[PDB]
């Protein structure tokens, strides 16, 4: 029964510069200097490899807390820096008074080598480039008014930043942690659980009551916004909150006597989206905020840390024992408590899928005024969000092959879930196998079934609407009946949710905002796509996990670690086996499967959704192009990539003319990178022998001993370059192309 | 099978007796270094090509070398 | 490459008359891909859509055709052996164990192909493609524009 | 040894396969070969038919599906035979052997045909 | 002119792209206001938009059929037409920055080879060795001629290693 | 020293099973059979995947290929001490011995064995691939 304390080690370190001139010291190998050009590598590689510097776990723990503040105080410059430049260097005032017309801007250059062009005419008597970070709305939503709010929360940020370097460095150098604080997990999760996701969202719920809503209700009713009265009038003076919501004037009475719905008329359940701002209603918001906030507040109060009541997480695990499964849960909270590795493998699996869900909700429901209507914002925050989600997946399947690697002691775990794991891969692996070879046959091969008939004069022979169909029925059915949730199974419920399940468009300006979304053949044949690309994503992390120590191959590869090249040409053959391998290969398919998710939205959205409202009905930006051409691959090249890659190509000379050089830039860093992925160093190494001679020659030969770059950097090097240039090519094409027409 | 060669550099240090993963190769008396011991292979059968012993030899050139030569159950790393 | 893109590209203005084009675009790299590969795809990439085909069809099928080719080639010389032959030895064991499969048997012991094999097959693969993909352009473009 | 599982060992799941036309010995391979022809025969006329280039005809959907199920026999028993010769070169049941998978793949041609024959009937 | 180029101050299309330009910022101007922050900008671009075309011209470039000026690199024709400072000077004026540059950066590597760990001399500079010799840099193209007369400059092939041939 | 005989008898270590173990090709070409003598009863890693304990005395385990019998051998030695030796085993019956061939283990220098494979000479010794062309067949200037 250890109890709960705070225990730190008083000035564990010294605060010296004399480290900071010799680089290396964390690492005993590259302590020593440098010998040739590959020590210079090897030295940001292993920079924050905590693990393999020292064997002591209280050790790492120390410097991941402490490189956690680092990271923090980083965040508060970045969000500073939005702050401040709105305040300075945009046209957020002017925005407000013409949100329809105006567009956000932020960012302002100066005038050198002409490149004054790129400040464009956005609106407001104002110059500069447009952002589609969504800052503008999301200021809206606060209630922030004027140019000085926003620059004192830029002030308090570089204050906060300031808190977290400082924190870092005391929590390092100062007052450390020790090994036995950093293993409260029950502890831990009772504070974020009710402490940081609880009262952060009870926090944020006394803001939209007290703020954002009056303040938002005054700007929609058409007040001007240098006329609406300040933040703080509206908290000492109930008076005036009372003409807004009249539930004021009752105070905080019906709170604690139960009289809650005397508070209906700023705690709502309407759904829907506002029709004047094409956003969720902020009194929707409230009440949601307030419900998690208690949700949060009771889930922080289940873990045993002092007084008995509670429970006891590792017995939670041990209880939950079946049949099927051996031993069971066994050996895991040991495993969760002393291996960052295996944490961080399941944070950044769960952390990338939050990433995504959150992009496929927002556009959805766009939880922001004026944020529907801004297209540019729209497909921006979608696509930002899903990459972010991708990355953090493959990372996932990267920390959970360290574990297994470097964590994983066969002794703790015999006979549990995980050992049972591993003692059928083949069987996992090959059903796997098999379940991706299904999936690209009969997904992809139905593109090529449609490319040849139609090529053959064949339409009707083609998988189509107007020929043999393939309708997602069980997709249709789902959108009707949270269509009809608010009749019967949520009849407290005023609106559905989301208007892509079906009923009228909500219009902004005279813009579409969200209308419903009809599912037809060629959005049955991308679905099946994206399960393809998925599951064959799962099949190659899965895999380096899974045979991360050893194989029918390589008998021994835990012995060799979880970063090696390969253990030769023998046996065939043995060129990328190890585990770090996997995700290398991995991010190439992750780029594939996302780079689908997102060519997906932004034709769908075009053709489907986004459009101008008009006296006739609805004109979308593409016409509706989507259902009859999405179902074969010549008319994703020809309607998709040729007809709106026009806008890129025909941006120079405007002040998009900064996307068309980024767009051919990415073109180059992409191809540029084939030359490591196809190359080995074996021919570098070579070259490089001459390239030494002629420097030997003149006596300018240097005295680090150049070396072509190891086996493994060259993949990394190949990857990096070409997820940049894949990625920033779609950024360009994307941006050029909304902005131009949304 | 793999033709694997020792030259009479070897130093004996044993490196490559000990990285070998398949017990190929192994180490007899000699006279021509000061160890006293020079590195052999006497059952290449059952070399597969990994080239570990020529990681781990210390001589320059190397004392131990590896011609990856006909293909075979064994040489390939086959267990069906 | 460069050097037919160069030849075609000189030869389609003076073909026009229009060799002004080739003088003032051909300076800069956004006019090879604006002026030259994306203006002359829209009769190939039209051989065959929605509404019906042409005779063009069967170069609108083929460049496609090079461009799969092309990418097929990177599995070859991106992804190396070692992947490979790990996933074929679940193969082999899934083989075995499947009833009413397991009485067919292979003679020859499924592996990976080599490392040097995969270099030529990845290298015969972007090469295919490459040449499917630009005769399948420079006829198109040429042939539609005057033939 | 071998992971044991329900699926691999099981009672129920051994003897379904046991009557089955390839693990039941005792057997002469030519008859083996017409009863697993015969089912597969039978089942190999339906997707030509139903999706065929020319389903939509109302009288000549039958005639063309069913003849190029005909075909598809034809080139599986080709497949068998040669299977045999490469296999079976130089052991408890005769059908793994070089004369019982000859009796094997020309069973397999009548009964497969035959099958697809008395599919066709059934349509008209 | 030179080649059938004519010079940019006599070429019909130079004059009209001018006005493209010109035309196409004043388009954007009408939109603001007289002072504000805006204009100001715009017309300060057409101030050097109107300056560029002026000085170009002066310069005596010669513009072709496309109306936009062309470099002269022979070295023949340049100073037989006075068209030195678009090619032939420029020429020189980037071997005497380039060479400093080399020359500079071998005399630093020469230096520390005597030093003890001449390694970690190089990942960490030594900077008031590296100031000094920048300053010496300037005469590099008298130091560089005399090495080479001396033939200190280059290594002797005997002291150089290659592979086995 | 003498060659010693395999007990076919041996207990094998308590072990659930995986889907990494033999194939059919042990019922046909070869198979591999590592035993030693165990102090204690203890956890140790299988080659194949999985955890497994050793019974205290002999056990015996059997494999696809030598290189899983030699990767378990090196566990065992380095780790928990033991003295480990496989067998080669034929469908037919016969069992070949090796590792060690003759009874001491190949790192440590032993009277008796004769140098194999062995060149009197450096590599840069060799003679050019010409003089030893149309030889019959593919040979390097290492093999003459
Ligand atoms: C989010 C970014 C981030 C963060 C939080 C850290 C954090 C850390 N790095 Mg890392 N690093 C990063 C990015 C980051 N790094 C990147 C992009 C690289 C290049 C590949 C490196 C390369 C690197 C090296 C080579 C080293 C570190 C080291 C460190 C540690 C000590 C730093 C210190 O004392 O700073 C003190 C900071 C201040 C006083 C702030 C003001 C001064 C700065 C310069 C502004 C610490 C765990 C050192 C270490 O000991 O690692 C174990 C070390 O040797 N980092
Ligand atoms: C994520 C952080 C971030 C980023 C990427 C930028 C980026 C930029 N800032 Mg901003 N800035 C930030 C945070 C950031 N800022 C913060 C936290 C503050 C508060 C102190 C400021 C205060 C600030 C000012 C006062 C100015 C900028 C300006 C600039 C621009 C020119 C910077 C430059 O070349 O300086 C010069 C480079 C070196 C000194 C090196 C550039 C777009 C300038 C601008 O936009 O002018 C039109 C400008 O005047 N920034
Ligand atoms: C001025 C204050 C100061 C000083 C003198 C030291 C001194 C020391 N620290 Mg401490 N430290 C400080 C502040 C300081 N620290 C702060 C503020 C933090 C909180 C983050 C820490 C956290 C910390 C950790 C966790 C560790 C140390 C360690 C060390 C030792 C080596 C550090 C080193 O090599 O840094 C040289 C490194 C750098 C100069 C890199 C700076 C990285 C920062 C975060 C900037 C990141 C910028 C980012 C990449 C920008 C984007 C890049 C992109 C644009 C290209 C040394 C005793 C290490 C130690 O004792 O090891 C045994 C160690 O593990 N420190
Ligand atoms: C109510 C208490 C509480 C709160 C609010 C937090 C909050 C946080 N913890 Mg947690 N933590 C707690 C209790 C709490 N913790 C306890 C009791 C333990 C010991 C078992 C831990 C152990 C722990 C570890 C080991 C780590 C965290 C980390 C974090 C941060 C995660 C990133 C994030 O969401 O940043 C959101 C950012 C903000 C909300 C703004 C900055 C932080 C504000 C000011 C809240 C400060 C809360 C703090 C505990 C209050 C006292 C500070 C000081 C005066 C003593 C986050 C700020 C991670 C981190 O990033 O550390 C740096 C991390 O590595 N916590
Ligand atoms: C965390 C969120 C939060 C916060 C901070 C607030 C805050 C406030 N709400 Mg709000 N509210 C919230 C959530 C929140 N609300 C939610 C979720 C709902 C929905 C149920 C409401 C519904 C609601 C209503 C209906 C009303 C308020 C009102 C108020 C105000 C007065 C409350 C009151 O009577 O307090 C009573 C007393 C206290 C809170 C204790 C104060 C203790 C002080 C700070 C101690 C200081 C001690 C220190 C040593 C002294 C200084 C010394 C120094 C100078 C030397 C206040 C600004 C009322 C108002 O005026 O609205 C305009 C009001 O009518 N709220
Ligand atoms: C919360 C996130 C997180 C954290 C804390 C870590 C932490 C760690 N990772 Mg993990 N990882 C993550 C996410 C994370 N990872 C994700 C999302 C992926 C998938 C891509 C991976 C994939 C991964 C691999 C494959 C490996 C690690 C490794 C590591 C360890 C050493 C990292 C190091 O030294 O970097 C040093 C940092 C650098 C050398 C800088 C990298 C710079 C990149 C390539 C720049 C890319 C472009 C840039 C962002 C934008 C343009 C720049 C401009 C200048 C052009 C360390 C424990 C390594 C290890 O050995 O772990 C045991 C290792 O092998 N990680
Ligand atoms: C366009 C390029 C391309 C193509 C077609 C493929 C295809 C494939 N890859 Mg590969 N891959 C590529 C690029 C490509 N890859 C690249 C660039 C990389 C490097 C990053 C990789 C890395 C990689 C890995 C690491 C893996 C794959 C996997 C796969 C397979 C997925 C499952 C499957 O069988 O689908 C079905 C097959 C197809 C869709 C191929 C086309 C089929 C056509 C349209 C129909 C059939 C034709 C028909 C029979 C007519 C033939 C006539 C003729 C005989 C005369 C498949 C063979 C995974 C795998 O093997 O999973 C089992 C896997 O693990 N790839
Ligand atoms: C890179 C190679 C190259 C080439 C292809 C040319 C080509 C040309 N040069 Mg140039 N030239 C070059 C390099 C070159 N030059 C260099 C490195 C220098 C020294 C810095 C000069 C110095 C130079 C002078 C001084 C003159 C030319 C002239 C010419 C033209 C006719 C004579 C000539 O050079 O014939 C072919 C070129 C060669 C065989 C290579 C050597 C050329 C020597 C150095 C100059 C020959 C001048 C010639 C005797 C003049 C006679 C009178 C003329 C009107 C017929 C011709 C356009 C003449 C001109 O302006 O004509 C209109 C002229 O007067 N050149
Ligand atoms: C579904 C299968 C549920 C299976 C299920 O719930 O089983 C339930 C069963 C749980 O048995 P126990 O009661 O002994 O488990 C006790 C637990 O507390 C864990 O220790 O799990 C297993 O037997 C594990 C292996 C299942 C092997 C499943 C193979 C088929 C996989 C198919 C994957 C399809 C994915 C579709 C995604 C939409
Ligand atoms: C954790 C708890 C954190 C609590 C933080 C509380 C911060 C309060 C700041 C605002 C102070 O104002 C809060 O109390 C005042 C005094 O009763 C109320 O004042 C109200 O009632 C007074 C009664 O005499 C009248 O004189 C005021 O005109 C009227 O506005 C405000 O309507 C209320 O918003
Ligand atoms: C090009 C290439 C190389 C050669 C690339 C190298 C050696 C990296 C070059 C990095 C820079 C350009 C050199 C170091 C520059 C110094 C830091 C000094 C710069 C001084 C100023 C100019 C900034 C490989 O080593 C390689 C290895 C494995 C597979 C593929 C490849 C591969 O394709």
């Amino acid at each position: 029964a250890k109890k709960v304390k705070i225990a730190v080690d008083r000035n564990p370190v010294e605060t010296s510069f004399e480290k900071w001139a010799k680089p290396g010291h964390f690492s005993r190998t590259l302590s020593k200097g440098p010998n040739t050009t590959t020590w210079i590598w090897n030295l940001h590689a292993d920079a924050h490899d905590f693990d393999s510097h020292t064997s002591d776990l209280e050790e790492i723990s120390r410097k991941v807390f402490s490189a956690h503040f680092g990271q923090l105080g980083i965040i508060f410059i970045w969000l500073s820096g939005m702050y401040f430049h709105g305040a300075r260097f945009s046209n957020y005032e002017a925005w407000l008074s013409d949100p329809t017309h105006i567009k956000p801007s932020a960012q302002v250059v100066w005038p050198i080598v002409g490149q004054e062009i790129l400040n464009g005419d956005v609106g407001g008597g104002f110059q500069g480039i447009q952002i589609t970070s969504g800052f503008f709305q999301l200021w809206r939503a606060s209630g922030i008014t004027s140019e000085l709010q926003l620059y004192t929360t830029a002030i308090g940020g570089l204050v906060m930043a300031a808190a977290m370097f400082f924190a870092g460095w005391f929590h390092y150098h100062k007052a450390a942690p020790k090994l036995e604080w950093f293993q409260n997990v029950e502890s831990m999760l009772n504070h974020h659980l009710g402490g940081l996701l609880g009262l952060g969202s009870l926090a944020w719920a006394g803001h939209q009551i007290h703020v954002s809503l009056p303040v938002n209700k005054l700007l929609d009713a058409g007040v001007d916004p240098k006329e609406i009265p300040l933040p703080h009038d509206l908290l000492l003076n109930r008076a005036i909150m009372a003409d807004l919501y009249p539930s004021f004037a009752k105070g905080i009475a019906p709170f604690f006597t139960l009289n809650w719905s005397e508070y209906s008329d700023f705690l709502t359940f309407k759904g829907g989206l506002n029709p004047v701002t094409g956003g969720l209603w902020l009194s929707d918001t409230a009440h949601h905020h307030v419900a998690i906030a208690v949700l949060f507040l009771v889930a922080g109060h289940m873990y045993r840390t002092n007084w008995g009541i509670g429970h006891s997480m590792k017995e939670i695990l041990e209880a939950h024992r079946g049949p099927f499964t051996g031993e069971g849960h066994v050996g895991l909270y040991e495993i969760l408590t002393t291996s960052w590795h295996a944490q961080l493998a399941i944070n950044l699996a769960l952390f990338g899928s939050l990433s995504i869900i959150v992009a496929h909700h927002m556009y959805a429901m766009p939880p922001y005024p004026y944020l529907a209507t801004d297209y540019g914002t729209q497909l921006s925050l979608f696509t930002h969000h899903t990459w972010i989600g991708g990355f953090c997946i493959v990372g996932a399947g990267a920390h959970a092959a360290i574990f297994m690697v470097r964590d994983y002691d066969p002794t703790n775990n015999y006979n549990n879930l995980l050992d049972r794991v591993i003692r059928h891969r083949d069987a996992i692996i090959s059903h796997l196998n098999w379940v991706c070879i299904f999936l690209g046959f009969h997904s992809f091969g139905l593109y090529i079934h449609n490319d040849t008939m139609s090529a053959l004069g064949r339409p009707q022979d083609m998988f189509s609407d107007t020929a043999i169909q393939l309708q997602p029925v069980f997709a249709q059915w789902i959108q009707n009946t949270h269509f009809l949730a608010p009749q019967l199974t949520a009849p407290n419920a005023l609106a559905a949710t989301s208007l892509t399940w079906g009923g009228d468009l909500v219009a902004v300006g005279g813009k579409v905002a969200m209308m419903p979304i009809s599912l037809g053949t060629s959005d049955f044949m991308v679905h099946h796509i994206h399960a393809f690309t998925i599951h064959v994503t799962v099949l190659i992390l899965l895999k380096g996990v899974l045979f991360a120590r050893s194989s029918r191959l390589i008998p021994d590869k835990a012995n060799l670690g979880f970063r090696f090249p390969c253990d030769g040409p023998g046996r065939g053959g043995t060129c990328q086996v190890s585990a770090w391998d996997h995700v290398f290969l991995g991010l190439f398919w992750m780029y594939n499967s996302l780079s689908i998710v997102i060519f997906h939205f932004s034709w769908k959205m075009q053709s489907d959704v986004w459009g101008t409202v008009t006296a006739s009905g609805v004109s979308h930006i593409t016409g509706g192009n989507f259902a009859q051409s999405a179902n074969t691959i010549n008319g994703w090249l020809r309607d998709f990539l040729w007809a709106q890659s026009s806008q890129v190509i025909q941006s120079y000379g405007s002040a998009l003319s900064a996307y068309g050089l980024i767009f051919l830039g990415a073109h180059f860093v992409w191809a540029f990178s084939l030359m490591f992925l196809f190359s080995g160093r074996g021919y570098w190494q070579e070259l490089i022998e001459s390239i030494v001679w002629a420097h030997n020659k003149l006596k300018v030969a240097p005295a680090i001993q150049p070396r072509a770059l190891s086996i493994t950097q060259g993949r990394a090097v190949g990857v990096a370059h070409y997820l940049l240039g894949g990625i920033a090519t779609t950024w360009s094409f994307f941006l050029a192309r909304i902005i131009s027409v949304g | 099978a793999h033709i694997v060669k020792i030259y009479d550099t070897c130093i004996g240090c044993t490196q490559c007796v000990r990285a070998c993963p398949l017990d190929v190769l192994e180490m007899v008396p000699w006279d021509g270094c000061k160890a006293s011991q020079m590195a052999s292979a006497p059952r290449t059968e059952d070399c597969v090509g990994c080239k570990r012993c020529e990681t781990a030899c210390p001589t320059d050139f190397l004392s131990v070398r590896v011609y990856l030569g006909s293909e075979s159950t064994r040489s390939m790393g086959l267990s069906y | 490459g460069w050097v037919t893109f160069y030849w075609h590209w000189k030869h389609l203005t003076l073909w026009q008359g229009n060799v002004a084009q080739f003088d003032e675009s051909s300076t800069y790299l956004m006019g090879w891909l604006r002026d030259y590969l994306w203006l002359n795809s829209s009769q190939l990439i039209n051989g065959y859509n929605p509404f019906g085909m042409n005779s063009l069809s069967v170069w609108a099928w083929t460049f496609l055709f090079g461009h799969l080719i092309y990418a097929t080639g990177f599995m070859f010389l991106i992804s190396w052996r070692g992947y490979w032959q790990e996933l074929i030895e679940t193969l082999v064991w899934a083989h075995e164990k499947t009833p009413l499969a397991n009485l067919v048997y292979w003679k020859d012991k499924p592996v990976a192909l080599s490392i040097v094999q995969a270099r030529l097959v990845g290298l015969a693969h972007f090469s295919v493609g490459y040449i499917f993909t630009y005769a399948a352009f420079l006829i198109a473009s040429t042939s539609g524009r005057f033939g | 040894g071998m992971l044991e599982t329900p699926v691999t060992s099981a009672p129920i799941v051994a003897t379904y396969l046991s009557n089955l036309p390839a693990y039941r010995t005792g057997v002469a391979p030519v008859l083996r070969g017409v009863e697993i022809g015969l089912a597969h025969g039978f089942l190999l006329a339906g997707p030509f038919i139903k999706l065929g280039p020319l389903r939509n005809v109302p009288e000549t959907a039958e005639i063309a599906g069913s003849l190029s199920a005909a075909g598809l026999v034809l080139i599986l028993a080709l497949c068998l035979s040669i299977y045999g010769s490469a296999q079976f070169q130089s052991a408890r049941d005769p059908l793994f052997s070089a004369d019982g998978w000859s009796e094997f793949a020309a069973g397999f041609l009548v009964g497969g045909e035959a099958g697809v024959a008395w599919a066709y009937v059934c349509t008209q | 002119d030179i080649a059938g180029l004519t010079p940019c101050s006599e070429s019909k299309a130079y004059a009209k792209l001018e006005k493209k330009e010109l035309k196409t910022l004043e388009k954007r101007l009408k939109q603001y206001e007289a002072d504000s922050a805006p204009a100001v900008a715009l017309k300060a671009t057409m101030e050097r938009t109107k300056a560029r075309f002026a000085n170009y011209a002066k310069a005596g470039l010669l513009c072709g059929n496309d109306g936009l000026p062309h470099l002269i690199a022979d070295p023949g024709l340049a100073l037989k037409y006075g068209h030195a400072g678009e090619v032939f000077i420029p020429t020189f004026g980037f071997l005497y920055v380039a060479g400093y540059i080399g020359y500079v950066g071998r005399q630093y590597l020469i230096a520390v080879k005597g030093e003890a760990k001449p390694t970690d001399k190089e990942i960490i500079i030594d900077v008031p060795l590296a100031t000094k010799l920048a300053w010496q840099g300037a005469g590099w193209p008298l130091a560089a001629v005399q090495e080479l007369q001396r033939g200190t400059l280059l290594e002797k092939e005997e002291n150089i290693t290659v592979s086995p041939r | 020293w003498t060659v010693p005989t395999l007990n076919p008898d041996t207990p094998s270590p308590i072990f659930g099973g995986s889907t990494g173990g033999l194939l059919r090709k042990a019922q046909t070409e070869e198979f591999y059979v590592i035993t030693w003598e165990a102090k204690k009863e203890q956890i140790f890693e299988m080659p194949t995947g999985g955890a497994a304990i050793m019974r205290q005395g002999p056990n015996l385990l059997k494999f696809g290929k030598k290189e899983q019998c030699l990767a378990l051998t090196t566990q065992l030695r380095n780790k928990f001490k033991l003295t480990p030796c496989f067998y080669r085993v034929f469908p037919d019956g016969k069992v070949q011995y090796l590792h060690p061939a003759d009874g001491v283990y190949p790192e440590k220098v032993n009277a008796g064995r004769v140098g194999a494979n062995q060149n009197m000479r450096r590599i840069g010794q060799n003679v050019n691939p010409i003089k030893v062309k149309f030889s019959g067949r593919m040979m390097s200037p290492a093999e003459i």
